[PDB]
RNA sequence: AUCAUGACAGGUUAAUCUUUGAAUGCAAAUUGCGCUAAACUCGAUCGAGAAGCAUGGGUGUGACAGUACUACA
RNA sequence: GUAUAGUAUUAUGCUUAC
RNA sequence: GGAUACUUUGAGAGUAGUGUCUUAAGGGGGUGGUAUGUCCCAUCCAAGGCUAAAUAACGUGAGAGACCGAUAGAUUACAAG
RNA sequence: GUAGUCUGCCAUACGCAGGAAGACCCGCUGAACUGAAGCAUCUCAUUAAGCGGAGGAAAAGAAACUAACUAGGAUUCCCUUAGUAAAGGCGAUCGAAAAGGGAACAGCCCAACGUCUUAAUCCCGAGGGAAAUGUAGUCGGUUCACCUAUUGCACUGGUC
């Protein structure tokens, strides 16, 4: 960046909208506990390698 | 009849009439490419022995195989391991040159079933072979009780798996008797002998 | 489905239909030839099958 | 310039002239002349085989069927197309020499096509002939025997061999 | 009866043989029989044709061909 | 090698342990065979399931001249003597073998009488 | 949504079937660069979309090339 | 493959193979 | 088929295959486990093609157990390739 | 000049090929660790990996086969023959077949050659095309015996 391609930009979009906390209502629905979002990361710690 | 005489002419290839005719043909074949189509087969009598019948769907193709044996494949002619297996040049292929002729023509022409091949000519450099092919989807071969066995999907590329007449020679399937007892398949027979069997009562 | 039932009636009962209106099937089953052609008899074979068919028989008690 | 296949056609024609040809293959080169060859076709023309739909509801017209007539000794005379694989008709002459059948060796395979009603033919022969004609036929059988009398004296130890160019001949006489 | 008794095939073997003629090794063998070296000639055929019984058949053929030329010459 | 045992002869130097063949199929194999020949005999009906009929035949070598077993099929000579049509007799439920022609006069008289007992009480639907 | 004009996390079959991939209009670390008789559909004769267009080989059909063979001029 | 001189083989021409 | 070279076999003066050169006969040819010629006897007729069943199954999909019982059992009993 | 053919190349109409999977199957290619208490022939092994190609099974298959008899009779597999005949720095090791018992059992047809059949054949759907450089058909003739209809593939859910 800048000067990213479009299909590069498509991946970086999907990588940041997927990065969030898990919703509250799944724990209320299924009753499971201790499920983490796997595709959470931090930009500084883990690099994507894409 | 007529094809008595074509047979008995072609027995005596090494003679001044026949050796003249073969050189003129072999001149023409050197100028043309390797795999090339014919309209009709150069040897009509020998074609019908091997299964050619002149109707729509049956196709004929000349092909050129290089004479001599095939050398081993090595990087910079290096050989390793135990010195019994150090040769390069005194190798021979286990396939016949007829088989290598058909197996080149198979790779170029899929969608097309090899019935059989036969010899046409040779010189110092190359042999020449004239492979019969079939388009099995064509109605004339899709019909007809004698030929339509080819249309079944078991016979897709026989030349790869060695089920031609030339194919059956290298496999040693051309004989019956004491010598040929070991080779269903050379391999299939070997496996039966070598499988270790543990019967349930012992 | 109002289109297709109408539009199939136009091309039904006619040679070489469109690709949409052909039935689905498998690859293997299309290219396998119809069992009449596989099973059809040679003029030698049919004429002997006049006499040498797989006839019924039985034994006495 | 010349797209290879054109270059092969011409080289193949010249290479047949330049080589020492064998005598049997060579015998094929000799042919009936256009005086006599026109007359011969009329007999054939009269006896032309029937086409389909000209069927309601004469002539032997192929290599396999003509050999049946020759080996039976039914054939009055044979006709052979001058050019064809040469292997198929080389021995037509050796048979008809042996069994004392007279034979033409007529130019063009294609015109033997046209008269029969196919693209090619390479072989024609007449078995029965007709009571109505016959007389016309004798003149033609005499013309073939008297006409080819010139050739088969020569041909048996003849080699139609090296023609040897124009520019090669100039270099020799240096 | 059910035997072949080959007239028609063997008639075709004659006129092709008259037309084509002899093959290189048969001409070389016929030259050795003209010189009266019959024993060297059978050694030549045994290398070419391979076996003994093949070779001695071809001599008994080729001796009859040379003795036909004795009546002609 | 130790003690008084016989020389160690075990043909186990190849990797036999990759090419193992255990026969736990055998009693399930028995049923796959058995359910086939019942699904035969219903389809073959009304024809007899133990057939087709086969000849009595002497075994070859010196140490089985005594014994007599079932062959492959009757000769075209033995059928015509008994009163049968060689080609059609395949479909009457009699196995036929064109090749065998070393059977001498004694074993022909058995196999003619064998076919006559069949042809006596064969009947047609 | 209830004795049915039939609830839905049921099970098939048939539609619809994004960008790709053998990937096939030509390419590709590019949302790059094309082409088309009618019909189709909006668009007001003429634009657009929709849908087409790959290579190889088979049979048929047509066209071109040749001082290749031949007859009649 | 081929044409010609000489002792089946040596010599130097031919081109259409190559 | 023969000579020779290589690979291959229990096949041994070659079991099979292949390269190179050479190359038959057809009132005849192959085989009969020691090379070679030779005389008998026996048994088959190569160099083209099709063909169910019995048989195989460390892949994939969908009842049984003297097996393991969360450091075991599959790498994975769970948002595990 | 035109009218046939032969050969080549281009364009087009209609169905076909490719890729996945690869335990089993078919055809090639091809190791070494290891054992021989070293090591080079030999062994591991005509194995692993590599290349090419099939099917629900594949491949094989209707005698140029065994045998030496009181004779068997396509192919495949199981038991035995046999750790034998044989092979082998005759060391290490390696190693079959006929017969016998059993599972299963089914035979067929091109070529040419009948020195005959006026292509009698096939594809396309009124007629075009392929084919005589060869498609199709029982060798011909007398005379008694006899056979006459079935055979493959396909087969569905629910209630108590």
């Amino acid at each position: 960046a800048a000067h990213k391609t479009l299909r590069t930009k498509r991946i970086l979009c999907k990588a940041m909208k997927v990065n969030r906390p898990m919703p509250q209502f799944i724990r209320q629905m299924t009753g499971v506990r201790h499920i983490r979002n796997p595709l959470t990361r931090h930009w500084r710690r883990r690099k994507m390698n894409i | 009849g007529a094809f008595t005489y074509l047979r008995e002419l072609y027995t005596k290839k090494q003679s001044e009439v026949m050796r003249f005719i073969l050189r003129l043909r072999c001149w023409e074949y050197r100028q043309l490419p390797e795999l090339v189509r014919l309209t009709h087969p150069s040897r009509p009598d020998k074609a019908r022995r091997m299964g050619y019948k002149a109707k729509q769907g049956m196709v004929v193709y000349r092909i050129r195989v290089r004479k001599g044996s095939r050398r081993r494949v090595a990087s910079k002619n290096r050989q390793y391991g135990k010195p019994r297996t150090h040769h390069i040049y005194k190798l021979t292929p286990s396939l016949n040159l007829q088989a290598i002729a058909e197996q080149k023509a198979g790779k170029q022409l899929p969608s097309l079933r090899l019935l059989n091949s036969y010899w046409v000519n040779q010189d110092g450099a190359f042999k020449y072979f004239e492979c019969i092919f079939v388009d099995p989807v064509h109605p004339a071969i899709q019909h007809d009780a004698k030929l339509n066995w080819i249309c079944d999907s078991v016979h897709t590329r026989r030349e790869a798996r060695g089920l031609t007449a030339a194919g059956r020679k290298h496999r040693g399937l051309s004989g019956v008797g004491h010598g040929f007892r070991h080779l269903p398949s050379r391999y299939a027979d070997w496996k039966v002998r070598n499988v270790f069997k543990l019967r349930r009562w012992r | 489905v109002s289109q297709r039932k109408a539009l199939q009636e136009k091309y039904a009962k006619a040679k070489l239909v469109p690709i949409d209106l052909r039935k689905h099937q498998e690859k293997s089953l299309r290219n396998k030839l119809a069992p009449k052609y596989a099973n059809k008899l040679t003029a030698q074979e049919s004429r002997r099958h006049k006499c040498l068919f797989e006839r019924k028989f039985a034994l006495k008690a | 310039r010349f797209p290879k296949y054109v270059q092969l056609q011409r080289q193949k024609r010249i290479l047949m002239k330049r080589l020492k040809v064998p005598p049997p293959v060579n015998h094929f080169n000799h042919t009936l002349g256009k005086d006599a060859a026109v007359a011969l076709f009329k007999f054939l023309e009269k006896y032309r085989p029937e086409t389909k739909t000209e069927k309601k509801q004469a002539l032997v017209q192929g290599v396999k069927n003509v050999t049946a007539a020759i080996e039976s000794k039914k054939a009055q005379l044979v006709i052979i197309a001058h050019d064809v694989p040469i292997e198929l008709v080389i021995w037509m002459p050796a048979l008809c020499r042996n069994l004392e059948i007279p034979y033409c060796i007529v130019k063009s395979k294609s015109r033997l096509g046209q008269i029969v009603g196919m693209k090619t033919c390479s072989c024609v022969a007449l078995a029965e002939v007709k009571p109505e004609d016959r007389a016309a036929f004798t003149k033609i059988v005499d013309s073939v025997n008297s006409g080819f009398l010139a050739h088969y004296k020569e041909e048996m130890h003849q080699w139609g061999g090296g023609e040897l160019s124009e520019k090669t001949i100039e270099k020799l006489k240096a | 009866g059910l035997h072949s008794s080959g007239k028609r095939v063997n008639f075709a073997r004659k006129i092709v043989h008259e037309l084509v003629g002899w093959q290189p090794y048969e001409r070389h063998t016929m030259d050795l029989i003209k010189i009266e070296r019959r024993r060297a000639a059978r050694q030549f055929l045994k290398k070419r044709l391979g076996t003994h019984r093949r070779a001695m058949k071809k001599l008994n053929t080729l001796e009859e061909v040379v003795q036909e030329e004795s009546l002609h010459h | 090698v130790a003690k008084n045992n016989q020389i160690p002869n075990d043909h186990l130097r190849k990797y036999w342990y990759h090419r193992v063949k255990t026969f736990f199929d055998d009693p399930a194999r028995a049923q796959r065979r058995r359910n086939a020949r019942n699904l035969r005999a219903k389809k073959i009906a009304p024809r007899p399931a133990e057939g087709p009929l086969r000849p009595i035949v002497r075994c070859p070598t010196v140490r089985y001249n005594m014994k007599t077993r079932l062959g492959r099929g009757f000769t075209p000579k033995e059928l015509v003597a008994a009163g049968f049509d060689p080609a059609l007799a395949r479909f009457q439920g009699i196995a036929v073998d064109a090749r065998r022609a070393h059977s001498k006069d004694a074993m022909v008289k058995q196999n003619v009488e064998r076919l006559q007992a069949y042809k006596a009480r064969l009947i047609k639907v």
